[PDB]
RNA sequence: GAUGGUAGGAUAGUGGCCUACCAUGGUUUCAACGGGUAACGGGGAAUAAGGGUUCGAUUCCGGAGAGGGAGCCUGAGAAACGGCUACCACAUCCAAGGAAGGCAGCAGGCCAAAUUACCCAAUCCUAAUUCAGGGAGGUAGUGACAAUAAAUAACGAUACAGGGCCCAUUCGGGUCUUGUAAUUGGAAUGAGUACAAUGUAAAUACCUUAACGAGGAACAAUUGGAGGGCAAGUCUGGUGCCAG
RNA sequence: AUACAGUGAAACUGCGAAGGCUCAUUAAAUCAGUUAUCGUUUAUUUGAUAGUUCCAUGGUAUAACUGUGGUAA
């Protein structure tokens, strides 16, 4: 027996006194056997406490098996041997055989997103993805201990990096080093030996706080005031959280009970139970609401809302993947996808989930629009809310499982969930001088991710740039942008020569999907038996199947983003891309200048993205060749995925031009099955492919015109007779549908077309009928544009007839 | 059973009485425990 | 299928054991067939005991069952206490993906809930064996129903008293070495404490047995009954000092 | 004792457990003796009991074992 320390029990005492989570990091081998003692201390600090405990691991438990019949018969045959007596258990065996432990792999961390735990035991340290960190430290509640065990390689990294700034020596990872430094900065975290000594490198001093909640008392006061009918029953069933959440539920109830249409959109963070408030308001809406409601979540992702709906219904008055069917006993509600229920929107109330903005504008038109805006884009959705609908949208961000937590602050700081849209420039007109200058500098990512204060403030600015209104990336993407071997960045922020300060005008992350460098990194990582870092090369290596692209290295754009001010920000992004093309063609400090004049031996430079209109316009100012796409509907936005790749190298122009030619040849046929998107964007894509072909080719891929007997075989003679019947008569479907496929094929092959005639050629390629495509695009002079299309068909038929026959 | 040692954790008034890279941990607990007090910045003159 | 005949099937083979065909048989008042239990009782089923005369030794009540019927498998021997398949219910783990066995069992209880320890030494049984074993089997312990024979004293000396006992309604009568916290003396041993050896696989116990072990022999047996007597005491009654 | 050589965890092997509770009431059909099976099965016990040969030694395929693993098991 020995007294341990004056700080490690007192930390749990004041952590449960202030209802704040706390972090222990244990080193050494005999470290599993001190989680009994920390769990006992966590319970005896306050009995009125959750008891469950997580054991997130990655591949294998430390010294046990988590199967109680298995270890029971193992200890039975241990009894039968006789090295251990009958009524004997060491405290770790007793801990795992009596406590309530939930076991998860590091891969399936998404299965425990909702429940609550008193303790979390992170077993392995060397692999810790930040999405898993954000999912476990969120579910640990206010009297909570998160413990993290270590390994001898991490002990070497600790003894190295605990002096000033040194690192470990062999893909190298710096996210775990940033983690170690953040835990050195945290006040509610410390590092303990396996013998319960203290390493005071992480929050050394800690006093026992004095023995003893106004916002909670104001919550109880306003709740009891609302109590003194079924509205108070719903309010008391909902308000398991802050008075902010209670006031939000009460205000949404008041504005959406009898007022039938308002557009209320409650916005909140990952805490505070937004889905809980929605599901707890669902029962009150079913009471004083219409017989049908419309939910717009993801399919089979409405766990908290459906649980709170069933819970509040059972509170008041009740009784291919999963069951989300509608039930009633004395009501209807369906969790549907995008608005195929346009004619099935007789429900007067629809509640949507967080951000698909055009699909949201499609679905939210003619009913009471409740909406849940999770932070986990928001500015543009609030702008679209104010641009149309008595919008009473208001919500707040007080936490649910705490009142405020330094563990939540350190988690947000390390995982970089904090953002700031302040300007902090020299001037906007002087940043327009940077847009004329097109000057860019490299990141120096090792010194960037080494956690120093001003470096971390600029890195938070860089993370706000790299995820500012992006395409819904995540913290694991931040860990890939930090700790991958094939990565670089560029911050083309300031042109000025002032003192310490600046901004971020444009971040752009490259990915060296190479041949030489990627082959070196892959042959390295095959010893570690993993690796997947070649996407843009491997897409074309199966779609177009070119040994030239198998031999040529490539840079691929992971992401690139600018400010959200104005079209000058897109000009700044274009200047950043042009500066990056010039950069490819022509401890440590947290920037680089001479290395911005340095590069590798890369052949191709490509950006892979979704088929967006402004992204296509950026790809055209980029003019990088609009290469082979994929029309499989990626269910996030339904957007098709195109990887536009320039060739900026010595001798690759014929290869890239032939690839663009093959993509152009495939796109006209693949616009029949699963590409029915637009007319102007389709013309822009065809023009981009032909522009790539004209820029790359000199006379190599120069196609010959429509030959005589081949053109005679492609049409029929009576088909051309019907074409002349359309020339001097009506252009009906008895002669304008059998030949229209060959007409559109030869028209997009090879002698000019108008805007209306180009939309007619694209309309016959998309094979829709007359009153659909032209009336959607031009919306003016329908029969006159049909006659202009017939005249262009007559000119094409007269040209083909007078050419061949 | 508080006031007693369920397992090893014997609870006194305020103190807790428990019982039971090698040289690296032993040295970092012997001398270099609070030696990293003024080792935070490493010339981080922000 | 009742009774038989002929042939085949199946059998370890005999066999209406089963099937085709054929004949209309067969048992019975010389007790067919059917009726029940002190069929938890009986029949030799068996040992008998030197006086218990239907208590008094045992094999077997009938067949089943391993949650419930069904089907299959193994072997010199089986429709297996130890196997599998499917159906139906119980039922535990579970990370909800799946893996199972049977414990829907046996012991107990309704002011004696502790038997579940040691051995094959004996008798048999199996066994490759001059060896191994058998919860077959034996041994021991807690768990009283005052049922059973013993003890809690035996023998002397001295002193000092004069009264003790019996009958009877009464008066009274009859009789005689009888008493005493009196002193005192040396002998006896038993409960207990214990050497052992014997016994026994081993240990307990019985048996045999050296050493110590009594004066309040305090090494301290009860249970119930009959009757008094006492205070500067207390209470009640009322024709002093009394009665209760 | 440079093809084996003693201790021997865990594996194949020979055998072990070689006969234990409850529930519904069968009248020589349950049972006991006896006749027979050239009408039949039989491990073990015991006694007996084998006659065909044209122009120096036969083949891969599995363990145990290593090695890579999956699963809460």
């Amino acid at each position: 027996k020995k007294a341990i320390d004056s700080r490690i029990p007192s930390l749990i005492r004041n952590g449960v006194q202030t209802k704040q989570r706390s972090i222990f990091v244990i080193v050494g081998d005999r470290a599993r056997n001190q989680l009994p003692n920390l769990h006992y201390l966590m319970m005896s600090a306050d009995l009125k406490m959750n008891k469950s405990v997580l054991w997130a691991y990655k591949k294998k438990l430390l010294g046990f098996t988590s199967h109680r019949k298995k270890r029971e018969n193992k200890i039975k045959k241990e009894i039968k041997r006789g090295t251990r007596e009958v009524n004997e258990m060491d405290p770790f065996e007793s801990f795992i055989s009596n406590q309530n432990i939930r076991y998860v792999y590091y891969k399936e961390s998404e299965k425990i997103l909702g429940n609550t735990y008193g303790m979390c035991i992170l077993q392995d340290f060397e692999a810790l993805t930040p999405n898993l960190l954000a999912r476990t430290i969120e579910t640990v509640e206010g009297g909570g201990i998160v413990v993290i065990l270590l390994k001898s390689m991490s002990s070497l990294k600790q003894l190295y990096t605990m002096t000033m700034d040194v690192h470990a020596r062999y893909v190298v990872a710096r996210f775990n080093e940033r983690f170690i430094l953040s835990l050195g900065s945290n006040p509610n975290c410390l590092v303990v030996d396996d013998e319960l000594n203290v390493l005071p490198l992480s929050g050394a001093k800690n006093v026992k706080p004095l023995p003893p909640d106004e916002l909670p008392p104001k919550q109880l006061e306003l709740q009891e005031l609302k109590e003194s009918d079924v509205q108070p029953a719903g309010s008391l069933v909902s308000l398991s959280k802050t008075v902010n959440q209670a006031h939000a539920i009460l205000s949404f109830i008041d504005a959406i009970s009898e007022k039938t249409v308002a557009l209320t959109a409650g916005r909140g963070r990952g805490k505070s139970a937004a889905l809980g408030i929605s599901i707890a308001a669902a029962v009150s809406h079913g009471y004083s609401n219409i017989f049908v409601t419309s939910p717009s979540p993801e399919n089979l992702k409405t766990l908290f809302e459906f649980i709170f709906k069933g819970f509040d219904a059972l509170g008041y008055q009740e009784h291919f993947n999963k069951a989300i069917v509608r039930v009633d006993i004395k009501q209807y509600i369906v969790p549907q996808d995008h608005q195929v229920l346009g004619q099935a929107e007789l429900v007067v109330i629809d509640e949507a989930a967080a951000i698909i903005v055009k699909n949201l504008l499609g679905p939210y038109l003619v009913f009471m629009a409740s909406t849940i805006n999770g932070y986990e884009l928001s500015l543009k959705l609030i702008q679209q809310l104010r641009n149309q609908q008595l919008r009473e949208i208001s919500l707040d961000e007080p936490i649910r499982y705490a009142p405020g937590d330094p563990i939540e602050k350190w988690l947000n700081k390390l995982l970089c969930l904090d953002v700031t849209l302040i300007k902090n420039p020299r001037f906007a007109t002087r940043g327009t001088p940077h847009p004329s200058q097109c000057n860019l500098f490299v990141v120096n990512r090792d010194t960037l991710f080494s956690y120093h204060p001003v470096s971390e403030n600029f890195l938070e600015k860089m993370m706000a740039l790299y995820v500012s209104s992006h395409y819904k990336n995540s913290p694991n993407d931040l860990q890939l942008m930090s700790d991958a071997p094939a990565h670089k960045l560029f911050v083309l922020l300031p042109p000025i020569d002032p003192k310490d300060g600046g901004r971020i005008p444009d971040p752009l992350c490259v990915i060296q999907i190479a041949l030489e460098g990627e082959i070196s990194k892959e042959s390295v990582r095959n010893s570690l038996s993993r690796g997947q870092r070649a996407g843009g090369d491997l897409i074309p290596w199966l779609i177009s199947q070119q040994f030239q692209d198998e031999e040529f290295a490539s840079l691929s754009g992971a992401r690139i983003v600018r400010i959200a001010t104005n079209p000058e920000y897109a000009s700044m992004g274009y200047g950043s891309r042009a500066i990056e093309l010039l950069r490819d063609y022509f401890l440590l400090l947290k920037l680089s200048e001479q290395p911005p004049h340095y590069l590798h031996y890369l052949g191709v430079s490509y950006g892979l993205t979704q088929s967006l209109h402004k992204f296509w316009k950026n790809n055209s100012f980029v003019p990088v060749y609009l290469r082979q796409t994929a029309n499989d509907l990626t269910g996030e936005h339904t957007c098709v995925m195109l990887n536009v790749l320039e060739g900026r190298e010595s001798n690759w122009l014929v290869e890239f031009a032939k690839d663009f030619r093959k993509r152009f040849l495939s796109l006209l046929s693949y616009d029949f099955h699963k590409f029915t998107a637009v007319q102007a964007l389709s013309v822009i894509e065809s023009s981009k492919k032909a522009q790539d072909l004209s820029d790359d080719e000199k006379h190599d891929n120069k196609e010959l015109t429509r030959t005589h007997l081949d053109d005679i075989f492609s049409p029929f003679d009576l088909k051309r007779l019907d074409s002349y019947s359309n020339n001097l008569l009506d252009y009906h479907v008895i002669g304008d549908m059998i030949p229209m496929l060959a007409l559109l094929y030869f028209g997009d092959k090879m002698s000019s077309v108008q805007s209306a005639i180009l939309l007619a050629i694209g309309l016959q390629r998309k094979n829709i009928d007359t009153i659909a495509k032209e009336l959607n695009l031009p919306s003016n002079q329908t029969i006159a544009m049909f006659a202009k299309i017939m005249r262009k068909m007559s000119q094409y038929f007269r040209q083909l007839l007078s050419q061949s026959i | 059973a508080p006031m007693s040692d369920v397992g090893g954790v014997l609870m006194d008034k305020d103190a807790v009485y428990i019982d039971i890279e090698r040289g690296e941990g032993e040295k970092l607990m012997t001398g270099l425990q609070s030696v990293e007090q003024s080792i935070a910045e490493k010339f981080d003159g922000v």
